[PDB]
């Protein structure tokens, strides 16, 4: 019936809270911290990617509300490329920060050589170009198709589509959900296993409190990632494998799952910046 | 040991002689002069090339080039007008706590926890800065060594001793031994014939670069004198101590003229310098900011708050056009 | 011992100093400071045309 | 300090040849190096220039494309790979040294030079008096007018004065129109202002015979002058 | 603009790159600070490693470069230069266990540890407390009782008890038992395990520094 206004409201509120969070984090980094540590560069890059990603929700929301893409043909390519590029680079910088912490805690004498601000910017631009490797083709295959009684901005593939359109979904599922979940949980599990046996966090009660809070933080960030990214991926897999009948429930569930996918980009400042110890200063 | 009975009566006679010469105070005399008002000095340059905490700096007589030493083993020679680095002299010992700039400009110097402040050659063939001499002979950390001319240099080490050197020779031609605590600062008179030096016994002295005898001896601080700087006229000098109090002394009256203290200032001074005319007393504190005391009425004029850590060095150009501050923040601001 | 004797000689040599009254010394300090108030780019800020920084 | 070049000889037109300048006696890696050639009976002429670290290379308008310049810092050698020579490239090629910081004296040390022979918008400096007589003890006044005001906005008026004695390579006398070069007697003194310069010599002495060129270093390509020669 | 100043800016950028490159080489190094009272075994631990104001001692163990600053050659006020060694990775502390019966020098070492442990600069800097001359402590513990330097000793006069008593008397001098650690090791001339112990303590300190950097700690 009139669930469209509620869905658009959800999209808009998550967009604005995420934009405000990312922009606040970017402001604090460029003003106070001056971005001289590797973790600061990683957090700034993650905030930039998340902001540029969530800035695309206004377009999608007005498209779902009005049932049209009145932004032309260049904006279609720009918006969709930004969306895919930014999802990929945000997830890749999440895995990069995870591997950074794993190397810092489990390989100290080898993290002394790899954790430099210059190396931080090197890995940053490497992740940016590696995600551009996917953001550019989707820019090339984006057009403004014309439906029966409406207009739409989507992707187009060659024949047969049964071996080219599902390729994009398989690549997204493998390189943006399976590989990232696996790598971050492996690095963080090994990091916690190592932190369980350092003298700085095992002797007294306050040190055990610090170990407990670190373990809780790691578990919270991994659980947020898994809870936010898994629903939409399983959903798109089911929709590509099973032709579920489109009803008043399927649309709202799909859009709520997309909102649950974007709230991770919206929430990353809370987990990585606002509850970061050398950031509360 | 009845000779000490002479010392007590001598100290009382000294304190009485200067008491009779204390007719008025510097506050009463300068109570009839208009103040300097709020002195707002904003940052003009920021010299970002050091990685560790900056421990010293010194302007050149050109008032454009300035050397700076820091704990990362580098002695960079900035070009203040364009923030360009003219040289970057790597030190053989990264624990450097002082640096100087020869008046002509052909040399610099820097010492520290190695008991040696070594002269570096700037203007040379081969286009590289090369250590001319390594002046060894002190038995404690070098806190300040300043250039008399291109061939002489006075030092002041943590072994309660200041010494006058000969660069081409490398031997102390004159050694000044009168201190009871270790020397922490130094400043040459404009004519480079006398110089004063702080200490850790709250007593600054006045020596002669030619004779070597302690001319006078000033006291009145409650803690270690960290900094010192001659008045541009050459007849006074301010100090800086750990009791959060600067005070302008006087070589003529042999006593302090006034004291620059504030109730909300509890951190020690690390650096003191005057202005071109002599009205301002730039003082750098451990509160991360440098205060500005009107040096005639003892009222705080302004504040130079732009550093993120303890300010360890401070210098005013020879033409008074700028004021450079260097903190443990690793950055070297230049105010105006 | 020689330490106390040397200290006594130093204090003696510090006594024969022709002191100047603090009034005249402070007046001279104020006189040198006032005559150079124009040649002091920190007291009164100069315009950006003659300021090199 | 030493700068010796090698690779000179007769070359057929259209061929190729490599000139190597091997430095020995200074920190070669910190100096920007130049190449300056001089026709058999003409003045100096700028060819190419590499900076410290090879991060900046410039060529003239006659050797752009034909000549390429390169440096080998670990081996202390400067190369000028010449291709497609012409009958105009017959000239002694000098290896020049130049370091650039506040208060530096670039073009200080000049090499010896090869003797390459090939068988068959800029700024223009003008030295009117191409040859004047002179007796010892007299005072000379050489002039050099530029086609553009050299006085820059920062106060430095870039104008250099070189002296090429017969049989030697040109040495630096004045840099930036006012500053004497190291090892130069106090007899020389540069004067003038923008677009009008002068090199006054007081109490002249022997070994001052030669040609006096006035290079401008305001912008590339650097241009020399015709050169005033002093006859005894 | 920038006629000849372009090459000056280029030279400035080149030596700035050299500064950045030489600052990463000094960041992958572990700096220690070898303190200790006079006549301690601090001159022997320098030899237990691979090895005139202060004497740096550079050595490497398991791809880790150590710099050990011995500052004992400065009989001046420590108050005026002890801030130069702020930010050091750890503080090695050599204490001779065989000095409990010589001259009250053990109490001098104790107060020195209390001063350079509760210092306003070394609050978070860990301490690797060594206990040299364990063999002489063995030979002199059976005859010379601990009651000389510690008359309040309530226990047997054996090694496993008195040595642990000294260890806990030294370890009970930091009022920050939550933020800083004190790794103790009853060192000797045996098997040269001191380098491995220093490597373990320094690795823990490096893990804590990395945790502070990544925002976890
Ligand atoms: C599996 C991830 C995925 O796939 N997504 C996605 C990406 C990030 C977060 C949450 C979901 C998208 C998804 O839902 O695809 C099924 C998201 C939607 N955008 C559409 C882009 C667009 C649409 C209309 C107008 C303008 C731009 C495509 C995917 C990036």
């Amino acid at each position: 019936m009139v669930t469209a206004i509620t869905i658009m409201a959800l999209y808009s509120i998550v967009c604005v809270v995420g934009l405000f969070g990312n922009f606040l984090v970017m402001y604090v980094i460029v003003r106070y911290t001056k971005m001289k540590t590797a973790t600061n560069i990683y957090i700034f890059n993650l905030a930039l990617a998340d902001a540029l990603a969530t800035s695309t929700l206004p377009f999608q929301s007005v498209n779902y509300l009005m049932g049209t893409w009145p932004f032309g043909n260049i904006l279609c390519k720009i918006v969709i490329s930004i969306d895919y590029y930014n999802m990929f680079t945000s997830i890749f910088t999440l895995c990069t920060m995870s591997v950074d912490r794993y190397i810092a805690v489990c390989h100290p004498v080898k993290a002394l050589d790899f954790r430099t601000p210059r190396n931080a910017k090197i890995v940053n631009v490497c992740n940016w170009i590696l995600s551009s490797a996917i953001g550019l083709p989707v820019m090339f295959m984006a057009t403004t198709k014309y439906r029966q009684g409406s207009i739409d901005c989507t992707l187009t593939f060659s024949h047969p589509t049964w071996y080219w359109e599902n390729l994009l979904k398989i690549c997204v599922f493998i390189f943006a959900f399976i590989m990232p979940v696996l790598i971050i949980t492996v690095c963080y599990g090994l990091m916690i296993l190592r932190l369980k046996s350092v003298r700085m966090l095992s002797g007294s009660k306050e040190k055990d409190r610090n170990l407990r809070r670190i373990t809780r933080m790691v578990l919270v960030v991994v659980a947020v990632f898994i809870v936010c990214w898994t629903p939409i991926h399983i959903y798109v897999i089911i929709k590509a494998l099973i032709t579920i009948p489109e009803t008043t429930f399927q649309t709202v569930s799909w859009h709520f799952c997309i909102a649950l996918g974007y709230t991770n980009s919206c929430l990353n400042p809370v987990l990585y910046a606002f509850l970061d110890e050398n950031f509360k200063r | 040991d009845q000779l000490r009975q002479e010392a007590e009566q001598l100290k009382n006679q000294i304190r009485d002689a200067r008491k009779a010469c204390a007719d008025a105070t510097l506050s009463q005399i300068t109570n009839n002069i208009d103040p300097v008002g709020r002195i707002q000095m904003r940052t003009r340059r920021t010299l970002r090339g050091h990685l560790a905490k900056i421990y010293a700096m010194h302007w050149g007589t050109d008032s454009r080039l300035l050397v700076s030493a820091s704990q990362d083993g580098k002695l960079i020679i900035w070009d203040s007008y364009t923030t360009n680095k003219v040289h970057a002299i790597p030190l053989r010992s990264s624990w450097v706590m002082t640096c100087a700039y020869a008046p002509s400009g052909n040399y610099v110097a820097c010492g520290g926890l190695d008991n040696i402040c070594s002269i570096y050659n700037l203007k040379t063939r081969e286009g590289n800065v090369r250590v001319s001499r390594e002046l060894a002979g002190h038995t404690g950390y070098l806190s300040c060594c300043r250039f008399l001319d291109d061939n002489q240099i006075v030092t002041s080490s943590g072994d309660t001793t200041c010494a006058l050197w000969d660069i081409e020779t490398g031997q102390q031609t004159t050694t000044f031994t009168g201190h009871t605590g270790d020397v922490m600062s130094l400043s040459l008179a404009p004519d480079t014939r006398l110089f004063v030096s702080g200490a850790c016994d709250a007593s600054a002295k006045l020596w002669d670069v030619r004779e070597g005898m302690c001319r006078q001896t000033f006291t009145g601080h409650e803690s270690d004198i960290n900094a010192i700087c001659f008045f541009p006229n050459g007849n006074a000098f301010a100090t800086g101590s750990d009791d959060a109090t600067c005070r302008l002394f006087d070589l003529r009256a042999d006593q302090e003229l006034m004291t620059y203290s504030h109730d909300n200032i509890i951190c020690g001074i690390t650096s003191v310098s005057f202005s071109k005319s002599g009205r301002l007393l730039l003082a750098g504190y451990d509160d991360f900011n440098c205060n500005v005391w009107d040096a005639l009425k003892a009222d705080r004029a302004g504040v130079l708050a732009g550093h993120d850590n303890r300010v360890s060095c401070l210098g005013v150009t020879d033409d008074g056009m700028a004021v450079a501050t260097g903190s443990w923040d690793s950055f070297l601001k230049i105010w105006n | 011992i020689a330490q106390a004797r040397k200290l006594v000689e130093q204090l003696k040599m510090e006594a024969n100093i022709d002191r100047i009254k603090v009034s005249k010394a402070a007046a001279d300090l104020m006189a040198y400071c006032e005559a150079h108030a124009k040649e002091d780019p920190l007291l009164t800020p100069v315009p950006a045309s003659e300021n090199p920084f | 300090v030493q700068l010796v070049e090698s690779g000179g000889g007769l070359v057929q037109p259209g061929g190729s040849r490599k000139l190597s300048c091997s430095a020995s006696g200074f920190a070669f890696s910190s100096f920007g190096m130049h190449w300056v050639r001089q026709a058999p009976e003409k003045g100096l002429e700028w060819v190419a220039y590499i900076s410290s670290g090879s991060g900046t290379i410039y060529y003239a308008d006659t050797v752009k494309g034909r000549f390429t310049i390169s440096r080998d810092d670990p081996k202390n050698t400067l190369f000028l790979q010449m291709t497609s020579l012409r009958s105009e490239d017959t000239a002694m090629y000098y290896c020049v040294r130049s370091i650039y910081y506040y208060g530096s004296s670039p073009f200080d040390f000049w090499g010896q030079g090869t003797t390459l022979t090939v068988s068959s918008s800029d700024i223009v400096m003008t030295q009117a008096t191409s040859s004047v007589p002179v007796t010892p003890g007299e005072s000379v006044s050489i002039s050099c007018r530029s086609s553009k005001s050299l006085l820059h906005s920062n106060g430095n008026t870039y104008l250099y004065w070189f002296l090429q004695r017969p049989g030697q390579s040109p040495q630096l006398l004045i840099y930036r129109m006012s500053n004497l070069a190291s090892g130069v007697p106090d007899r020389f003194s540069g004067s003038g202002s923008g677009t009008a310069f002068t090199l006054t010599i007081s109490r002249l002495e022997a070994e001052d015979v030669g040609v006096y060129y006035c290079m401008q270093h305001l912008e590339y390509p650097l241009t020399f002058g015709a050169g005033t020669k002093l006859e005894l | 603009l920038s006629a000849e100043d372009k090459a000056a800016v280029e030279r400035s950028k080149m030596i700035d790159r050299n500064l950045r490159e030489d600052g990463e080489k000094a960041a992958r190094e572990v700096k220690l600070l070898l303190l200790g009272a006079g006549e301690s075994g601090k001159s022997t631990i320098v030899k237990q490693m691979k090895i005139t104001g202060i004497v740096e001692t550079h050595f490497t163990f398991k791809d880790l470069h150590f710099k050990m600053f011995d500052v004992g050659g400065q009989r001046s006020e420590r108050k005026k230069w002890i801030h130069c060694f702020e930010g050091v990775t750890a503080i090695i502390f050599c204490v001779a266990l065989s000095d409990y019966d010589l001259v009250n020098r053990m109490h001098e070492s104790m107060k020195l540890f209390d001063s350079i442990c509760n210092n306003k600069w070394f609050t978070d800097t860990s301490i690797i407390l060594f206990l040299n001359k364990k063999d002489l402590f063995e030979e002199k513990i059976k005859k010379s009782p601990l009651t000389i330097c510690y008359p309040e000793y309530a226990g047997s006069n054996t090694y496993e008890e008195a040595a642990a008593y000294i260890q806990c008397q030294f370890e009970d001098l930091n009022k920050r038992k939550d933020t800083k650690e004190i790794y103790t090791h009853f060192t000797c001339a045996t098997d040269t395990k001191n380098v491995q112990f220093v490597f373990d303590a320094v690795t823990d300190v490096i893990i804590k520094n990395n945790l502070k950097d990544c925002g976890l700690f």
